[PDB]
């Protein structure tokens, strides 16, 4: 069946360039129109290049100037070259195949339906450098205590409550993304009241590329 | 010797896609600019060939297939594409090379009250071998019963009306679509554009 | 719904002219615009249809143009074959709205001919079954439009004539007409004079051709 | 801001009908463009449900339907069913773009599990990080379906740069969402009111702090 | 050759019921849309309906739609217009005519028509002719004339001398009274010193009524 198979991708610096590299196998490519399609995280998807099965290509105006479509008919393959990236770029970008190519004696655009879709490949461009978490507990006011990581620079962050032993009540809130390209992350524990009393809460947190470990407690 | 290509174009009656008609055009000259030179069609791809330059080139073969079907549908006749009348009707070859042309039809096959002599299949065990035809009338097993000849829950007519009104939009309007097939054999060229 | 006005709704010509007709329409029909030729007595002929495509059998002296909105027909030169009613006819539409023109008559040109008036008095046969007719006749006329009155006792009558014309002759190419006074008995006794009063471009005077009862 | 605009979040139960609109300008839908609809699973690739506005492609069930009037298109979902639950979103071509146009795009959920409205637990900022000279606030919104809200941050009676997280799928099945807003300089000391609202299902939960 | 051949002429009265026919020859019936025309009298052409024989496909026009029916017979290749209840304003011609067919987004005009059928709808029972004299004057070109009268329904043949009279004769159009019954004139020029040596007779024939009349026209005697 058909396949499609999007390489290329990575974390890059604003300013930077990368090509995005598509395999296609299960169909016949040469006479498939083909389509690049960009979906930003948390958001709706952009369509970014076409190219033809005759070699016809239409950007959009965000991406103009700045990426290329190119496609080899004896590799089966098409190709996104990016360069001058920029912070809006960053998404998860997908390779499409469009309708059978087509000459047309009537006007009008194209047709493009995208029925085959790869698994994409994510494209993050930031300006962040690594940072280790900064670490201020959120104390009570049943009861909710939790842990608070600001500014920190890359996920993946882990955080654990009382060497681990405390899995239930628990819940590690998503971190945010802020302008500066740094994550957020909040950890909040929900348990008696009468055990806030008489039992201690110490909330461990490790960042493996900061090579940071801290342990917090949080108190009333 | 001009091939009838205005038979099928501007024929009174037009087949329903269940039952498309297949018209064979040969030992004719081929004037393609009738087809070109119109304004008359919204609908003109084709595939393996330009829609210019056909007269200059000479087929041994051509065939026209014609039915009505409604005007979205016309994205379902091409090659590679899937639905209830591309798998159950009428099926393009993946190797096509021919043309494909559509017109809104609603004054000429549309009445008040709606014209339901024009039909399609709905539902088939199988998906259609390009260039198949199935005037079947048999009902459908969708589930795990037999229908003993009833229709009933998952139990169905093969074939249903199209309903086609003038208030109707111009997607579900009635559109005529004419498919041009081009083969080339190892025989003398029948058909020739006047060119060549 | 489209409107077909058919423009002019009427024309003499001489044998050799060339005549144009146009049919003019409320909204665009297109090419789907059709000619028909019909004469006295007979069915509609299809000359044209797609606005230019001439019927099988239909001359070249026949000719189609327009689109649209307008539309012509042109005779290039006039044949006696050639003098009937002309009708424009819309098939762009569905059957349902399919309109026909207004029609146009082509007609024979003619010299000015004053009409010769006759005036016969009722039968005696008819006066004994009751009623009483009396008859003008207007003869090989040209043109067509004639003003007839009917004075009795000279007294102007409404509303008890009816009258006849006829198409126009073969050979002359002239207008006949007849109008009838329909009176009863009583009254036909009752009054002497009756007066048949014609008016007519080939006459300067109107012309009263009259019968008295009593006087014969 | 989206040529082709689409409603935020759908729900039903299942069996039931919804419609999911797609709002066109005289560029795109109103010009005869064709649109097209497109079934997104979370955390899968989009998948097309309907083209030529109207038209199925093979393996997708006869519930989905394709209709469009003047600007606007919509798809016509019955018999809804749990697996039906995804991302949707409309394909159109703008003629002032010389570019095919996607909108924002539509969540619908299958209602399955009982309706929860947020629950928010606003914290104030942390001595430590005070004692650091910056201030940070975290709205924590909980146990929430439709997982889809609209977070607005009010401080002295004023509507507020505030960066506020995609909502997320607990364990429960539930959803949560996290807005942490933080301004240390001039406005923490200058408010002693501050407060963070929610609106899930036309309905606005308030937790205050200052 | 494509003929279409009409049912005879017909005379009801209202409130009747009426169905007529168009039989269609060399060419297929059911390959061709095959429709009807009502031509009022003195008035232009109006399209009914048309039918498509054997897909039983009837297009009505907007105005008749629901006032008539109009049917086929593939077998017979024949075509069927019927009115449910008749009306004065139903007296007409009545046209069969076949769509030629269609081109591109259109229709095409009827190429073939048949010779038509008169409908005529009158409370007045068919009545025999009365003819009267019109007699010539005496007053050199005289005119002489037969006058029929009272009579239902039309048509009346009116001839001179058996026929050896046609030139100077205008047979007049018959106008309908108020008595539901019509009234024609047909008048004859001839030479005013041929009224004493030549007699001439009005033969006047209508059918419905089986009714021939010989009238002799004659200067009047003083
Ligand atoms: C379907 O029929 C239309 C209409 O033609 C008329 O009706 C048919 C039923 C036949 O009986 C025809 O014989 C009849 O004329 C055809 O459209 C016509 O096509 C011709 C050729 O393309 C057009 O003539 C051309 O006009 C252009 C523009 O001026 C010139 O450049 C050319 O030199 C040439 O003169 C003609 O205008 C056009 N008529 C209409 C009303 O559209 C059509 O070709 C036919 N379909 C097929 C497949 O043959």
């Amino acid at each position: 069946e058909v396949q499609l198979v999007e390489s290329g991708g990575g974390l890059v610096q604003p300013g930077g360039s990368l090509r995005l590299s598509c395999a296609a196998s299960g169909f016949t490519f040469s006479s498939r129109n083909m389509n690049w399609v960009r979906q930003a995280p948390g958001k709706g998807l952009e369509w970014v290049s076409y190219i033809s099965s005759s070699g016809s290509i239409y950007y959009a105006d965000s991406v103009k100037g700045r990426f290329s479509i190119s496609r080899d008919n004896v590799k089966n393959s098409l190709y996104l070259q990016m360069n001058s990236l920029r912070d809006e770029d960053t998404a998860v970008y997908y390779c499409a195949r469009g309708v059978v190519g087509y000459y047309d004696m009537l006007t009008g655009p194209p047709d493009n339906w995208l029925d085959a879709w790869g698994q994409g490949t994510l494209v993050t461009v930031s300006s962040a450098s690594t940072k280790g978490p900064s670490v201020f507990p959120l104390a009570p006011s049943t009861a909710a205590l939790g842990c608070l990581v600001k500014d920190y620079f890359p996920e993946p962050v882990t955080v654990s409550w009382n060497s681990g032993a405390l899995t239930s009540g628990v819940h590690t809130f998503p971190a945010v993304l802020q302008s500066s390209g740094l994550y957020s992350l909040s950890s909040v524990v929900t348990v008696p009241s009468s055990s806030l009393g008489t039992q201690t809460y110490i909330c461990n947190v490790n960042h493996k590329p900061s090579n940071t470990k801290v342990d917090k407690r949080v108190e009333p | 010797n001009l091939c009838p290509f205005g038979e099928v174009f501007n024929a009174t009656r037009f087949a329903s896609v269940y039952a498309w008609n297949r018209k064979r055009i040969s030992n004719c000259v081929a004037d393609y600019s009738v087809l070109y030179n119109s304004a008359s069609f919204s609908t003109f791809k084709c595939y393996g060939v330009s829609p210019t330059k056909l007269n200059d080139l000479c087929f041994t073969n051509v065939y026209a297939d014609s039915f009505v079907i409604r005007g979205d549908e016309v994205r379902q006749i091409a090659p590679g594409q899937t639905g209830k009348i591309a798998d159950y009707n009428y099926k393009l070859p993946d190797d096509f090379t021919g043309c494909v042309i559509a017109w809104n039809s609603n004054n000429l096959d549309s009445k008040v009250g709606g014209n339901y002599n024009y039909l399609y299949r709905l539902f088939r065990k199988s998906n259609l071998k390009p260039f198949e035809r199935d005037i079947s009338t048999e009902i459908y097993q969708a589930g795990s019963t037999p229908c003993n000849g009833v229709e009933g829950f998952n139990c169905y007519f093969p074939l249903q009306s199209y309903g086609f009104q003038p208030t109707n939009g111009v997607g579900y309007q009635p559109y005529r679509v004419v498919v041009l097939s081009f083969e080339l054999l190892h025989a003398p060229a029948t058909v020739c554009g006047p060119k060549k | 719904d489209i409107q077909m006005t058919q423009s002019p709704s009427s024309l003499s010509a001489s044998v050799g002219d060339r005549v144009t007709i146009t049919c003019r329409a409320s909204q665009s029909i297109s090419s789907y615009l059709n000619w028909y030729q019909q004469k006295p007595g007979k069915a509609p002929k299809l000359l044209i249809y797609a606005a230019s495509s001439l019927q099988s059998g239909v001359p070249s002296r026949f000719s189609g143009s327009g689109s649209g909105t307008d539309f012509t027909l042109t005779i290039s030169s006039l044949q006696p074959e050639d003098f009937a009613t002309y009708y424009c006819q819309q098939s762009y539409s569905t059957p349902r709205q399919w309109t026909f023109g207004q029609g146009t008559k082509v007609e024979i040109k003619r010299t000015v001919a004053a009409p010769s008036v006759f005036i016969f008095p009722p039968s005696d046969e008819q006066l004994k079954s009751g009623t009483a007719s009396v008859v003008c006749l207007l003869n090989n006329f040209y043109p067509r439009e004639a003003k007839v009155q009917w004075k009795v006792d000279n007294a102007l009558q409404s509303g008890n004539s009816q009258e006849s014309v006829t198409e126009q002759d073969s050979k002359d190419s002239t207008y006949s007409l007849s109008s009838t006074l329909t009176l009863s008995k009583a009254d036909y006794e009752k009054h002497k004079v009756y007066a048949c009063e014609v008016t007519h471009q080939g006459l300067s005077s109107p012309v009263t051709k009259s019968f008295n009862r009593g006087e014969c | 801001q989206s040529v082709l605009t689409q409603p935020p979040s759908v729900s039903g139960a299942p069996g039931q009908r919804v419609t999911i609109s797609c709002t066109g300008s005289s560029s795109n839908i109103g010009a005869g463009y064709d649109v097209h609809w497109y079934q997104q699973l979370p955390g899968t690739a989009p998948k097309l449900l309907i083209y030529g506005n109207s038209n199925r492609p093979s393996g997708v069930p006869d519930r989905f339907s394709g209709s469009k009037s003047g600007t606007s298109a919509s798809l016509a979902i019955t018999g809804l069913q749990a697996e039906d639950e995804a991302d949707y979103y409309c394909q159109s071509y703008d003629s002032s773009l010389s570019g095919w146009v996607f909108g924002g795009g539509t969540k619908l959920t299958v209602l399955g599990q009982p309706k929860a409205a947020p629950s928010v637990t606003l914290f104030p900022p942390s001595s430590e990080e005070l004692q650091a000279n910056k201030a940070t606030l975290v709205c924590l919104i909980s146990d929430f379906y439709p997982g889809a809200v609209t977070v607005a941050w009010k401080a002295d009676s004023s509507p507020v740069g505030v960066e506020t997280t995609t909502p997320s799928k607990q364990s429960n099945n539930k959803y949560a969402a996290s807005s942490y807003l933080s301004l240390t300089p001039e406005q923490w000391k200058s408010h002693r009111s501050y407060s963070c609202q929610v609106t899930h299902e036309g309905s606005t939960v308030e937790k205050t702090v200052a | 050759e494509v003929q279409l051949v009409q049912s005879g002429a017909e005379v009801k009265k209202p409130g009747e019921s009426l169905k007529i026919s168009c039989q269609g020859s060399g060419y297929s019936f059911t390959s061709y849309w095959i429709g009807w025309v009502r031509q009022m009298p003195g008035k232009g052409l109006e399209w009914m309906g048309i039918i498509y024989p054997g897909e039983s496909d009837t297009r009505y026009s907007s105005s008749f739609q629901g006032h008539v029916t109009i049917s086929a017979d593939k077998s017979i290749s024949t075509a069927y217009l019927q009115w449910s209840s008749l009306k004065a304003s139903d007296t007409a011609m009545y046209y069969c005519a076949r769509i030629r067919g269609v081109y591109s987004s259109g229709w095409i005009g009827g190429d073939y028509w048949g010779q038509g059928t008169l409908v005529t709808v009158s409370s007045a029972s068919t009545k025999g002719p009365s003819v009267f004299p019109l007699a010539p004057s005496s007053k050199g070109t005289a005119a002489l004339g037969c006058l029929v009268k009272d009579y239902f329904p039309e048509p009346v043949t009116v001839s001179w001398n058996s026929g050896a009279l046609t030139s100077g004769v205008h047979t007049f159009p018959a106008v309908l009274q108020s008595s539901g019954l019509y009234s024609l004139s047909s008048v004859v020029t001839v030479p005013s010193s041929s009224l004493g040596t030549q007699t001439y007779i009005c033969n006047v024939n209508h059918k419905p009524s089986n009714t021939k009349v010989d009238k002799k026209v004659e200067p009047k005697s003083c």
